[PDB]
């Protein structure tokens, strides 16, 4: 059909514009936001004429005008004021924050800086108790899920066929000292290999056959002819090429 | 496999192959006979795939099928990797006899 | 690997057992060529020629019989593991009887527990024990090359005391618990237990003949019960069955559980008994038949029967043979009740039900070579021998059967459809009409020894079906000790479908070879069905140097038959292979083409997406800088719409008063930014001060890096199967 | 396996192709109704104009 070559170029040159025709889908979606965003903006200007049309004539009323003593801000001039009171308050938590982990930082670096005048080895341990917390995270999550599929279960909302699940392992330390742990290892495990028991009863009889599937198999044997199924000589010698 | 997206996908049969095997475990109540008709079925499937020429885009992947297997001329092609002989005799062993009894041992050795 | 089966089909015939066996036979050849033949007729018929088994196999050795010392020849089938010695053609041990045989053995038997063998003559019985396993390869007394084993003749004084008196059948009793029992049938339709603990008298005696209430009287009428097949001729076991509760009074609350004895009669009548050598014998053992057959025959399935076999299957299947070669498969089936309805005048009110026999099917062998002979002979005679039944230890729809001149192999390729059916639901009626298709047995003649009619032929002496260590095999050992070995089939494959290749193609969209990726084999199962052969030729004998050259008008006509079957079933079908791999092939090659095309056609394309895209975001920053444009134009005259209001509001002077403080909390705010940038600034001058003295690099071991990359992926594979799990069950509850 | 992936893939620039032509066609209605809003504005620019 081909060589073990032509067909891995198929595989290659395959994968190599798949990848681009996500990249360029990608565009395709972000552009339609882009103009989605453009759209929307286009309407805010056709209400912004109406809105300039309308107080264009309110504007030429001369009842309208002792009114205004009492109007409140624009809708403009009021959220200007509502933006600069919510940067005043965030300018206001940020310098607090900025400051309160720049405090932090420096509790942690005058920590380290005392922590150092007395010797060696946490680094190790935040490695492996943070590898022992994920494990124990990973059990749980897996306990609360069992747990929901069960309920599911017992109201017949799921039902279920069989899946399986891992093992661990681990490694040994080079630099001479830990032989007899091995060894004693290995002899706990030999010694706890050692030996089991025994069974008796009587064979299980086969099962019955139905009544009624055996008076159908009586039914249907006793209709049957049973012409002889003959070992097959060849149906014409009288097609020897002699 | 982290660094060969092009081998990767064969590092892996070869690698999970590497997990099918049937190893002896201590603690675990099974027959000779149980490993060894296990080993019969792991052998006949690495073999299905040395047949299906699985490997023959990678020469060390294919030389690692043929080891797993117990080819004796493969192994001997390892030599270089072989520092003596008693280590070439416990790898044949464990690709060949994985039943192997104190009183067959001479004839291997 | 398959390397190994080649080594010993060459091997084992050249074996030096077989050389001793061939050179014994030309030793018992040179002494009665000639004494003139004077005037006297003996008034008696010749012995009936008996079909021979004096071979057994055990745990991956053979086991020979030798009457010219004796003695068993054992000879292993397994090799020295590895290591590169061949397997030694002298190597073997003999198995001396103590006590030796005082009759001809045509029979031997290996019983249920592995341990006591049967040496069956026509007129006695002895038996072997096995003597004790030990040594480097598990070999008898640790590797001796003559053995003696322990012999015991059974029922000795009652052959030794009646001349008239000979075996027909024998077996061993069915039970691996119980101490080794045998079974008898002799020439006076009677059945006879023995235990090996009391070799000399019967633990249990069956009486076959209906002769109740008349005593008193001899012996003469064995002539013309023969003549009339009232003699029984064979038996076998069924399974472990439970007693039909009607043959016990209405008083036992347990189950009792027998084995049902299948006794066949020369006439063809079989009949049935229940025995157990455990229970009390109240009821147990009532002969019970003549068995029905149906459908009722008009010949009345011949009166030529001669062996029978009873396959360890539910309904039980009865093998019944005839000397002619017919074989009748004989499904065993409970008796119906009769519904009480229309029917006066009865005379016995105590009818037992008794179970009937259905004939699925009868089988014809080729005993000898049918050749063409011209159409105008009414008198020539069909050849006829006693056929041989044996049970296959690794295929419950095979079964084997020998004869005088050849092998024959039978199986039953609906016994799979009768398990399917038993097996599925009351309602379904499909698995029975599935068990209506014409699917026949299969035969296969193996070993022809008879192929010409002036051919003499070689009757076979020893047959075993080893199972675990070459594979499935046959093995056939003939009357001049020749060696013969077929590898069989592990499967009694049934016939598949009629050709899935006269698909005309049609376009859309989809391949049609997705159907055929679901099932992996599916082309090679393809090229395996059109391969399928429906006969063969034999395989032959070869012929001795003693035998007389026949007519050569006859080789034409068994060569004329063999190369037909050549190009019928064979050459026919390799170049069906060829035709077909070929247009598997061509379609594969123009598919390559077609995703190529495909390929670059969607390479040409990868250029007009982007030459494409780059235009839309061009043309999009313009229609936004444009809207921009608009918006300021906008806000400009909204801006002025506003300036033109003649006094302040009350909310413009309260904004104000609000705007005025602002700029004194932006002091003390900007106040605030300084002294954390001054702060910051202070803590990242005094970290950097401490920068000149080393740290140790911290060295994970190049197995310590492997633990936490082997946790790492423990715990992250963990992770997916729960991301797997959760997605699963939100398909399965959609709300 | 390639075949499946080759159809698969000449499906999703299909796709992209429909869904580029689509937003050419939107931005073509956006750059005509901005004419109709900048058309409706210049008579309000030109009535402040005249009053100031």
């Amino acid at each position: 059909v081909g060589t073990s070559e032509e067909m891995k170029m198929l595989r290659t040159e395959s994968d190599d514009l798949h990848t681009f025709l996500l990249e360029i889908k990608e565009t395709t979606e972000s552009l339609h936001g882009d103009i989605s965003s453009l759209k929307t903006t286009l309407l805010e200007g056709f209400a912004g004429v109406e809105e300039a049309r309308e107080q264009n004539e309110r504007n030429r009323d001369s009842g309208y005008l002792h009114l205004l003593y009492k109007r409140p801000l624009d809708p403009k001039s009021e959220a200007q004021l509502q933006e600069i009171r919510r940067l005043h308050q965030y300018v206001k938590f940020a310098v607090q924050d900025v400051n309160d982990v720049l405090d932090l930082e420096w509790d942690q670096h005058l920590e380290q800086k005392k922590k150092q005048r007395h010797l060696l080895v946490p680094e190790r341990e935040t490695l492996f108790n943070t590898l022992a917390n994920n494990r124990e995270i990973i059990n749980q999550q897996r306990k609360r899920l069992n747990h929901l599929v069960d309920s599911l279960q017992q109201l017949r909302l799921y039902k279920q066929t069989s899946l399986w699940s891992l093992s661990s392992a681990v490694p040994s330390q080079s630099s001479i000292h830990s032989f007899d742990s091995d060894l004693e290892s290995l002899c706990n495990a030999l010694l706890k290999t050692t030996i089991e028991s025994h069974t008796k009863s009587l064979p299980k009889v086969p099962a019955k056959l139905s009544p009624m599937k055996q008076a159908q198999l009586r039914n249907f044997l006793a209709k049957r002819k049973t012409p002889p199924v003959r070992s097959t000589a060849p149906a014409s010698l009288s097609r020897s090429a002699f | 496999a982290d660094a060969s997206p092009a081998s990767a996908g064969i590092c892996r049969i070869m690698g999970d192959l590497m997990r099918t095997m049937p190893i002896l475990s201590p603690g675990n109540t099974q027959t000779l006979t149980e490993l060894e008709l296990k080993w019969q079925h792991w052998h006949e499937e690495c073999e299905r795939y040395l047949q299906d020429s699985t490997f023959a885009t990678s020469p060390h992947l294919e030389s690692l099928l043929k080891i797993m297997l117990g080819d004796e001329a493969a192994l001997l092609e390892q030599k270089e990797l072989l520092s003596n002989w008693y280590h070439f005799l416990v790898t044949r062993l464990l690709y060949s006899n994985p039943t192997v009894k104190p009183i067959d041992l001479h004839y291997y050795a | 690997p398959v390397g190994d089966g080649e080594l010993w089909q060459t091997w084992l015939p050249n074996h030096v057992v077989f050389l001793r066996l061939r050179e014994g036979l030309k030793n018992q050849s040179p002494t009665e060529a000639e004494k003139p033949a004077s005037s006297s007729l003996p008034s008696s018929p010749p012995p009936q020629l008996l079909t021979r088994n004096v071979v057994f196999g055990l745990g991956g050795e053979l086991f020979l019989w030798d009457g010219e010392d004796s003695s068993f020849l054992v000879v292993r089938l397994r090799g020295p593991s590895g290591g590169g010695e061949e397997p030694a053609l002298s190597q073997y041990q003999r198995l001396l009887c103590i006590n030796p045989p005082l009759f001809e053995i045509y029979q031997v038997l290996l019983s249920p527990t592995q341990h006591h063998v049967a040496l069956i003559g026509i007129k006695g019985l002895m038996v072997l024990e096995l003597p004790k396993r030990w040594g480097k390869n598990s070999e008898f007394e640790g590797g001796k090359s003559t053995v003696n084993c322990s012999t015991t003749p059974v029922a000795e004084r009652f052959f030794t005391s009646s001349t008239s008196l000979t075996l027909k059948h024998a077996a061993w009793y069915p039970s691996e618990i119980l101490d080794p029992h045998v079974v008898l049938l002799t020439s006076d339709n009677v059945i006879r237990i023995y235990s090996l603990r009391e070799p000399q008298t019967p633990t249990n005696v069956i009486i076959l003949s209906e002769a109740e209430e008349e005593s008193l009287v001899l012996n003469k009428g064995r002539a013309y019960t023969a003549s009339l097949g009232e003699t029984a001729v064979a038996f076998d076991f069924g399974p472990l069955a439970a007693v039909p509760k009607t043959l016990f009074g209405q008083n036992g609350k347990d189950e009792v559980v027998a084995y049902p004895l299948y006794i066949l009669y020369e006439n063809g009548e079989t009949f049935l008994t229940y025995i157990s050598l455990l229970h009390s014998p109240g009821n147990i053992g009532k002969l019970l038949g003549p068995l029905p057959m149906h459908p009722a025959a008009e010949d009345n399935y011949g009166y030529d029967a001669c062996a029978v076999l009873c396959l360890p299957c539910v309904p039980n299947i009865l093998v019944i043979a005839t000397e002619s070669g017919m074989l009748y498969h004989c499904v065993v089936l409970e008796g119906e009740e009769e519904d009480d309805h229309t029917s006066e005048k009865s005379w016995d009110s105590r009818i037992d039900l008794i179970p009937s026999l259905y004939v699925f099917e009868c089988v014809e062998l080729e005993l000898a070579l049918k050749l063409a002979s011209g159409e105008d002979d009414p008198f020539d005679s069909d050849f006829s021998c006693p056929v041989k039944l044996h049970r296959d230890p690794k295929c419950p729809s095979r079964y084997h059967c020998t004869h005088e001149a050849g092998v024959h192999s039978v199986g039953l390729t609906w016994i799979h459809k009768l398990h399917k059916f038993l097996g599925s639901d009351e309602e379904d009626k499909d698995s029975l009409q599935e068990l209506s298709t014409e699917q026949k047995c299969f035969v296969e003649h193996i070993l022809c020894t008879k192929p010409l009619p002036c051919r003499q032929p070689a009757p076979i002496r020893g047959f075993w079906i080893v199972p675990d260590i070459l594979g499935p095999t046959m093995i056939c050992i003939t009357s001049t000790y020749e060696c013969l070995i077929w590898p069989l089939l592990s499967t009694v494959h049934p016939a598949s479908p009629p050709l899935l290749c006269t698909r005309e193609d049609v376009e859309v969209a989809e391949s049609p070879l997705r159907v055929l990726a679901e099932t992996p084999d599916s082309f090679e199962k393809h090229i395996r069905s059109i391969l399928q052969r429906s006969v063969a030729n034999p395989a032959f004998l070869k012929a001795s140097e003693k035998d007389i050259a026949p007519p050569p008008e006859e080789c034409l006509q068994l060569l004329s038959r063999a190369t037909q079957v050549f190009r019928e079933q064979y050459i026919l079908k390799q170049d069906l292979a060829k035709e077909e791999i070929q247009r598997r092939v061509k379609l594969l090659c123009d598919q390559k083409k077609k995703q190529l095309e495909d390929l670059s056609y969607c390479r040409e394309e990868r250029k007009s997406l982007r030459e494409m895209a780059e235009r839309l975001a061009d043309k999009y920053e313009e229609a936004k800088e444009k809207q921009e444009d608009i918006m300021n134009r906008m806000k400009k005259l909204l801006h002025s719409f506003h300036s033109e209001l003649p006094v302040l509001s009350d909310s413009e002077r309260d904004m104000k008063k609000e705007l005025q403080l602002i700029p004194d909390q932006l002091r003390h705010l900007g106040n605030a930014i300084k002294q954390v940038t001054m702060k910051k600034d202070y803590q990242q001058q005094k970290m950097e001060k401490v920068l000149s003295l080393p740290k140790p690099t911290i060295i994970l071991s190049a197995y310590q890096r492997k633990c936490i990359q082997s946790i790492l992926k423990e715990e992250g594979e963990h992770i997916r199967e729960m991301v797997k799990q959760i997605n699963d069950i939100r398909n399965h509850v959609n709300f | 396996e390639n075949g499946e992936k080759i159809t698969s893939l000449h499906r999703e620039v299909e796709k992209v192709k429909l869904d580029q032509k689509r937003l050419d066609q939107e931005l073509d209605f956006i750059l005509s109704q901005q004419k109709e809003l900048e058309d409706l504005l210049s008579p309000l620019e030109e009535l402040v104009k005249e009053q100031s």
